């Protein structure tokens, strides 16, 4: 539940938000897309599993973790995206083609949105293009994200949190530097005003020899979190792999329905055929001789048409969309 | 003021891995450094910042730190490893003091 | 080559004084913090004092050695110094001058270069 | 919509078109006749210039490239210490140096750029001249990001 | 298709950092001087000048390569084996035999020797690529000869193998805006271009 | 008037042959390459490119100049 | 976003009065490279934009 | 608006039941000039439209 430097926040410009998209995956054959952000979904303040609410990074100086509900998150590329699942950093959703992806938490009027470019296209399987998996059709081998939230496409390494500095922790008065930690908290301070000097202060503390607040830094001693190895955060020196969390929604194999193209009408002439064709959508015709040359030909077809294909005594084979191969022999 | 405790001795023939433990309250929240010494020669740094090493340290030496325990792990012990080892850290909330461990002999 | 060489140790009566010196070579003496560290015979390492860089404005000492021992530096001749007053029997030990390599974040300091050390004895 | 390419990337001779005022900058073409009325105070009489008693030139490994791809060495005996100027009397060879401090005896190494396969030319130091001869190999490098200093 | 991991940056903001050598795939790293990066407080350093930064990046297999991945094969002499059904007199038999003129097929009273083929043939070129059951006669580069933006830009002995080798022609650029970040540019996945 | 940020395209890879070059190019988006000879004729060429490709450009002794995207002008001289 | 026409709509409850007029607006960029978004890292070149 | 499918959705609170079916609906016009919108001024030509 850290924050990343999203390149496109709500208004127009980059800024540091809890909802930064860091990577996006769309290899699933149904068009479902997996996303990863800095927020922890399905989790309350302490991290206990609960789907109805999520925790995320706060916009304050004590900078705690604050929570919201599933109703208030929306995702969209061109039209709104429908959520399919969420665990921690990761999301899975199905939604129409577009050029960029956006995730928005709508806390009332506080609608915070992060957008990142990703050219997502309507992708199909089989040899016939289609908007929609048909009700009737061949069941062909496809690979689709598993909606099971306890799966694992892999694993991701996270580390101890890095620096998190503040100048609200610092205070300037009469050209002099003080540190004001939050109540009851031991905050680690470090400065250089000539000599470089460090320390930890738990209360309102003076420093000497310092006139500019830019020369000193303060930050809470937080190791109670694990943060992904993100490039938007300056890191801890001990960046050892301090954990490994699974990548839910594994890309599992299954079977998908694909349509059955038009059954062609063959019109034959001496050592050659004239095949009459109908395909409202892009349909792939692949032909090949069966001799010492294949002479393989391929074509994506829309509308209706007619194709003249010479057939020799040795024979010819063709596949029209997802239909089965058909083989012929001239006389 | 943090207190560092290590076993007074550890016994290991050549060939296997040897683990030497530094104990102290909440030392996993700080960065430990292990120094190797052969008396009367000066101590030499072998681990710093819980996870890395100075140049020239063989690949067998490794360090870890978590909670109430830091650990120096030495895979494939040899005769030359028989030495003394000090845990150390820099607690700065106690007036920039550098606490060393009692020491352990291999 | 980076080298630290101590000098000035020896025998002294309790309540006496001494000026221990450490000449440095092979590096920029002004760029690094230095420290005096101590080892009694058969005992572990105990930190004595640190002096900052480049001017050594702020100096830190171990608790019993405050008020009696004072660490100083000279960047012109590249020399570290520790003056001892009101010496006591358990001050008897081998003292090493050691560099301090410190990183800004997380505040963490360690000793990369050590001198061979020199022996001071405090006995009657 | 159909403005085509502006002349900033189309002007031949590669000279940048700057506006306010309109002008073309750093525009290499042709030649410029110059005549300079050099002040006589800049000159010095030949007597105080260190006259060189003998010299011989040895062309080192030379290559005819756009850059100073060749080197040479002049071994000299002179009479005193000074600052002789050195000049190439070849239109196809240009020195990297104009003047060098000279001693009574020694040798100086110099660099030059040439465009001819044969570096068979004359060099003058404090006026006195000497020929030297060698074969410059084909440029081992093929393309460089600086213009040919020699035609 | 490779996943470009760009580790979290590091700053020693008035000391010095240098370029260490790792064993990661197409490992790239470089050092910048005065940068003075901001993260959320508008300043993450003291000694704003002489502010060295270590920038790094490398690549791995994607977590989804477990399904979508191509494997490179060198084929050899094509051994041909035939299943055969015969009937003689009244009795029939099934048997599977090689065509070499050496290997005999047998059915329990019958022996037969088959081959060699009258005219040898193999539709497979010496260099082939397999992806999800689809075969291509593609001349893939030899192992270790990764080329950026070309097929086989990323190579490894196996998906779980740790000897990931790559030359993706990645180069890391100097940061410009005051905010902390790592800018870089990378060549397109040659696997995707071949796809 | 103000200033706007514009991207940094791929840095070409030059492959040189006798009195000519072969620039290998990558640009996921439309990127403008403009070339011009530095002699009496500019022979200026302009082209918007997507994908990855390679362009063969003859280079004379007088030299050649090219601009690849927003990058600075680059000049070469053949031997 | 781009489109073929521009529409202004005032929503007084169910009274949603909207006026539409054709105007072809396209994604226009500056520089020699096409891009959706102003990159985080880029040359700062001379452009002209409306004052807010 | 033009599209490749048509969807009807009934929204009983959170119960949003939607049915979608493919149908390519393209922006179609009449006359010899493509136009987005019926012009305010123009020739009155014979057309056929669904009666409200």
């Amino acid at each position: 539940p850290y924050l990343g430097f999203c390149p496109y926040c709500r208004h127009s410009a980059p800024c540091f938000s809890p909802i930064k998209i860091e990577n996006v995956w769309d290899e699933s054959d149904d068009g479902s897309i997996r996303i990863q952000v800095s927020a922890q979904f399905g989790y309350n303040q302490a991290g206990t599993a609960d789907v109805t609410k999520f925790r995320y990074m706060s916009f304050d100086h004590d900078h705690d973790i604050k929570e919201d509900s599933m109703d208030k998150i929306a995702i969209s590329t061109s039209g709104p995206c429908r959520r399919l699942g969420h665990k921690g950093y990761f999301l899975l959703a199905q939604c129409p083609p577009g050029d960029s992806v956006t995730v928005s938490i709508t806390s009332g009027a506080s609608e915070n949105s992060c957008t990142v470019e990703k050219k997502i296209r309507r992708k199909f399987v089989g040899r016939e293009e289609y908007l929609f998996p048909p009700v009737h059709g061949k069941l062909v081998k496809c690979h689709v994200y598993d909606h099971l939230k306890e799966t694992s496409a892999g694993y991701i390494t996270m580390h101890r949190p890095g620096p998190h500095a503040y100048k609200s922790y610092l205070e300037e008065a009469s050209g002099e530097v003080y540190i004001k930690p939050p109540s009851g908290k031991n905050v680690t301070y470090e400065c250089k005003c000539g000599d470089y000097s460090t320390g930890i202060v738990s209360t309102r503390t003076k420093m000497n020899g310092c006139t500019k607040a830019k020369q000193c830094i303060a930050y809470k001693s937080d190791q109670t979190k694990w943060v992904f190895n993100s490039p938007d955060l300056i890191r801890h020196t001990d960046h050892s792999v301090q954990g490994k969390l699974h990548i839910p929604f594994r890309l599992t194999p299954t079977v998908c329905p694909v349509p059955l193209a038009h059954t062609p009408t063959v019109t034959k002439w001496f050592k050659g055929i004239t095949l009459h064709l109908t395909a409202t959508r892009p349909t792939l015709l692949t032909t090949r001789k069966l001799g010492l040359r294949a002479d393989a030909t391929a074509e994506w077809i829309t509308g209706t048409t007619s194709r003249n294909f010479s057939v020799g005594r040795e024979g010819l084979e063709y596949v029209w969309g997802n239909h089965e191969p058909v083989r012929v022999w001239a006389q | 003021s943090y207190e560092l405790t290590q076993p007074p001795s550890v016994s290991a023939s050549p060939g296997q891995t040897a683990r030497i433990t530094c104990g102290g309250i909440n030392i996993g929240s700080e960065l430990v450094h292990w120094y190797q010494q052969k008396p009367p020669q000066a101590p030499v740094l072998v681990i710093y910042a819980n996870g890395e090493r100075p140049s020239g340290i063989p690949e067998r030496f490794s360090g870890s730190n978590s909670g109430n325990t830091a650990t120096l792990t030495i895979s494939g012990v040899e005769a030359g490893d028989e030495a003394d080892y000090y845990c150390q850290l820099w607690d700065i909330s106690s007036d920039h003091n550098y606490i060393f461990g009692d020491g352990t002999r291999l | 080559e980076v080298q630290l060489v101590e000098s000035g140790g020896g025998l002294v009566q309790p309540g006496g004084s001494l000026r221990l010196s450490c000449v440095a070579s092979g590096f920029t003496f002004s760029d690094y913090r230095m420290a005096w560290v101590r080892q009694a015979t058969g005992k572990g390492l105990e930190w004595v004092s640190t002096i900052s860089q480049p001017s050594g404005t702020n100096t830190y000492y171990l608790d019993p050695v405050k008020g009696r021992f004072t660490v100083s530096r000279d960047n012109a001749k590249n020399t570290l110094y520790l003056q001892m007053h009101s010496l006591r029997a358990e001050d008897t030990a081998v003292y090493y001058c050691a560099r301090v390599v410190t990183e800004s974040r997380p505040p963490a300091a360690w000793f990369d270069v050590w001198g061979p050390g020199v022996l001071v004895t405090v006995s009657s | 919509n159909n403005s085509g390419r502006p002349l900033q990337e189309t002007a031949p001779f590669g000279c940048k078109i700057e506006v306010e005022p309109l002008r073309a900058s750093n525009c290499a073409y042709g030649h410029i006749p110059i005549s300079i009325d050099i002040p006589d105070a800049a000159f010095v009489r030949s007597s105080e210039s260190p006259t060189i008693l003998e010299v011989s030139c040895t062309v080192a490994d030379c290559i005819y490239s756009a850059d100073f791809g060749g080197s040479l060495t002049l071994q000299y005996k002179a009479d005193r210490e000074g600052h002789c100027p050195v000049h190439s009397h070849s239109t196809t060879a240009v020195l990297k140096e104009a003047t060098t401090h000279v001693t009574a005896v020694g040798s100086i190494t110099l660099h030059f750029s040439t465009s001819s396969p044969q570096a068979n030319f004359i060099v003058s130091l404090c006026g006195k001249k000497t020929t030297c001869n060698a074969e410059c190999k084909p440029p081992a490098d093929h393309i460089i990001g600086e213009p040919h200093k020699v035609d | 298709r490779f996943h470009t991991v760009i580790p979290s940056p590091q700053v020693k903001c008035c000391g010095s950092l240098e370029c260490k050598a790792s064993s990661k795939a197409d490992y790239t790293c470089r050092v910048f001087g005065g940068v003075y990066p901001f993260m959320w407080g508008g300043a993450q350093c003291f000694c704003d000048s002489e502010n060295t930064q270590l920038s790094e990046a490398y690549v791995e297999f994607a977590p989804d390569c477990t399904i979508d991945h191509a494997v490179a094969l060198k084929v050899h002499t094509a051994a041909l084996k035939v299943g055969l059904r015969i009937v003689y007199g009244n009795t029939t038999a099934h048997l599977d035999t090689f065509v070499n003129g050496v290997t005999p097929g047998s059915s329990r009273d019958l022996k037969v020797i088959a081959g060699p083929i009258s005219a040898a043939f193999s539709p497979f070129d010496h260099k082939v690529v397999i992806r999800k059951g689809l075969v291509y006669n593609y001349d893939f580069p030899e192992y270790g000869a990764m080329k950026p933006g070309a097929f086989g830009d990323i190579q490894a002995s196996s998906l779980d193998a740790t000897d990931i080798v790559a030359r993706t022609d990645i180069r890391l650029l100097k940061p410009s805006v005051k905010n902390i970040h790592v800018p870089y540019t990378q060549a397109v996945s040659g696997y995707e271009m071949w796809k």
